[PDB]
């Protein structure tokens, strides 16, 4: 799994002095052959927001 | 179990004579291009036939070239010579028409 | 609509998950290695000073 403030604590750990920092994050899978879909799938967990 | 193993076997014991199997095994790969919407993947393993012939799917790489969309299917163990020009559709997922 | 009427080099499909755990399940991955694809990062700097 990959978690915002577990690499939040490395960001932070680049320089002496990045004074902390924040980022959103979207979520995307590329998938070859549009049009279809392989008629069940693009099965991302984490239920996304609305729209 | 593996294959190579019974033409092992067949000497040793049952007789001593040469032995040969097919299935939809491991074997050579050929290469065909094949134009369809609806080819979504999850086809690699499905049979596909056309009226000559029929096979198997290993590799559904995508190909690149304008109208359509064409795919290059890695096919082995095939039998029965699909030709240009067939419809080629697949035993499930019906809905591949190509 | 028939195909070869669009273009589309492959597709993206952005979305933005509700949790920021976003985990992994049956086949997948996370693969950032942003030299095949610099479209993610887009990191930005905020300069400060006092």
């Amino acid at each position: 799994s990959f978690a915002k403030s577990k690499m939040l604590t490395y960001v932070d750990d680049a320089d002496h002095s990045v004074i902390g920092s924040s980022a959103t994050i979207q979520m995307v899978r590329e998938v070859q052959n549009f049009y279809k879909t392989p008629e069940a799938g693009i099965k991302y967990n984490n239920q996304i927001k609305d729209r | 179990g593996i294959e190579a193993s019974y033409k092992f076997l067949f000497k040793v014991l049952y007789n001593e004579e040469v032995e040969i199997e097919i299935e939809s095994g491991a074997g050579t790969e050929y290469d065909i291009i094949v134009q369809s919407d609806s080819l979504t993947e999850d086809l690699v393993g499905q049979t596909i036939y056309t009226a000559t012939g029929r096979c198997n799917v290993t590799y559904i790489e995508r190909s690149y070239s304008n109208g359509k969309l064409q795919w290059t299917v890695t096919i082995h163990n095939l039998l029965g010579r699909l030709i240009a020009g067939q419809e080629v559709k697949a035993e499930r997922l019906p809905s591949f028409e190509g | 609509l028939t195909s070869e009427k669009f273009e589309v080099q492959t597709i993206e499909l952005y979305s933005d998950p509700t949790d920021d755990v976003i985990f992994t399940r049956d086949g997948s991955l996370i693969v950032f290695e942003n030299d095949l694809r610099p479209q993610y990062l887009t990191i930005d700097l905020e300069p400060i000073s006092q």
